[PDB]
């Protein structure tokens, strides 16, 4: 009948979305591996926001340049079209359903003078992302930096003031994506019992830090392989932080073996039990040159010379991808946790 | 008859999921909590 059709393919919408969700915190799982080859110390980004930036680049590629990036992010193929406004309006609609989760994203299309966009990709960028275009002036740089850091400084409510720091004159457009998280505990610390006490930065330093305090149910699993033990601390609006704190001082570096399944395997070992416990707060503030990480995972032809972006334009040729910039702030506090990712690409001539 | 005691005292990794739709929106180290 008519139900027959639409059965099938909502098993199908179902499965592709759980199939977008297990690739996209795989490719953030690659990311971080990556990451951490250069930086020590902390770390904090948006892996959901980082696909998303790139799936909007894809969107505007074709040939190699766009198959290459589809490899990248881990974006495997479904079974029998055209059915990909559909697999978005369902994202959507799972990030909308929860009132309480207090998650916003969105996006920005920033372009130069006179640098006409094929229709299609403008159309499919406002009904994916919801993109929002502003003209600009990139040959006039320190004023195109102060209009941008404006639109961004307000949309992440003043946590990223900044986003751009040096604007490349020969940038004809240039595509931001930002996402911000405003958690609430749900169940919160009582900052009354928040302390001082002795953080260990390594096996021979430690350090002192506030730990706030908390003692109830809560869930947990110690993963004997790893020697570790994995929390959930929850939000509302149906998050949660998953928090892994390793026994011993790296030893076996969980970053490198980090992937959906393990994380599914603790998923299922929790058990919720009372008990206490102690957690630090923390803000950070990190800033990663994406471009030759991306290109370690083999998305090389969007920074090529040969780079193909003909979906993005109809006649400009010598158009490429010169720089993408990621900055993540995170805070966590005896409320919740509020974070906000800006993610900029740099498309030059 | 002594309950649990969790205490995250030491680097640690962490991980904002969102759980309906199974979205990494953030993932994280945190080496030291004492600075940016």
């Amino acid at each position: 009948s008519e139900e027959k059709a639409s059965e099938e393919e909502k098993a199908w919408l179902m499965a592709s979305r759980q199939q977008l969700a297990k690739e996209t915190s795989n490719f953030g799982f690659s990311l971080l591996r990556k990451i951490s080859m250069r930086h020590d110390g902390n770390m904090v980004f948006s892996p959901f926001g980082m696909s998303l930036a790139m799936t909007g680049l894809m969107l505007g590629a074709t040939g190699p340049t766009e198959t290459q990036i589809k490899r990248g992010l881990h974006l495997q193929a479904l079974k029998p079209p055209g059915l990909l406004p559909s697999l978005f309006k369902g994202l959507r609609e799972t990030l909308s359903r929860n009132l309480e989760l207090g998650l916003t994203q969105g996006s920005f299309a920033f372009i130069h003078k006179d640098f006409d966009v094929k229709e299609t990709f403008f159309n499919l960028s406002k009904r994916y992302f919801d993109t929002e275009c502003v003209p600009m002036n990139f040959r006039n740089a320190s004023q195109a930096k102060r209009l941008m850091n404006h639109y961004i400084n307000k949309e992440t409510r003043g946590k990223i003031p900044k986003l751009f720091d040096e604007i490349n004159p020969e940038t004809k457009l240039i595509l931001v994506d930002y996402i911000l998280f405003k958690g609430k505990w749900l169940t919160p610390f009582d900052p009354v019992f928040t302390e001082v006490d002795t953080f260990h930065l390594d096996k021979y330093k430690t350090i002192k830090v506030p730990m706030m305090y908390g003692a109830g149910k809560f869930a947990s699993t110690f993963d004997k392989n790893f020697r570790c033990h994995v929390l959930k601390l929850p939000y509302q609006g149906n998050a949660t932080m998953l928090v892994v704190l390793m026994e011993k001082m790296d030893h076996l570096a969980l970053e490198d073996y980090l992937t959906t399944d393990l994380v599914e395997t603790w998923l299922r070992n929790m058990k919720t039990r009372n008990m206490e416990v102690f957690f630090p707060k923390f803000k950070l503030d990190q800033k990663y040159e994406m471009h030759e990480l991306l290109r370690q995972m083999g998305i090389r032809r969007i920074f090529s010379p040969f780079a193909d972006l003909s979906e993005l334009s109809a006649t400009g040729r010598n158009l490429q991808v010169s720089r993408v910039l990621q900055r993540t702030v995170i805070e966590v506090d005896e409320r919740g946790t509020e974070a906000v990712a800006g993610i900029l690409s740099e498309i030059t001539a | 008859s002594m309950p649990p005691v969790i205490k995250i005292d030491r680097p640690f990794h962490f991980m904002i999921y969102e759980e309906t739709s199974g979205m990494l929106l953030f993932l994280g180290r945190v080496v030291n909590p004492t600075l940016l």
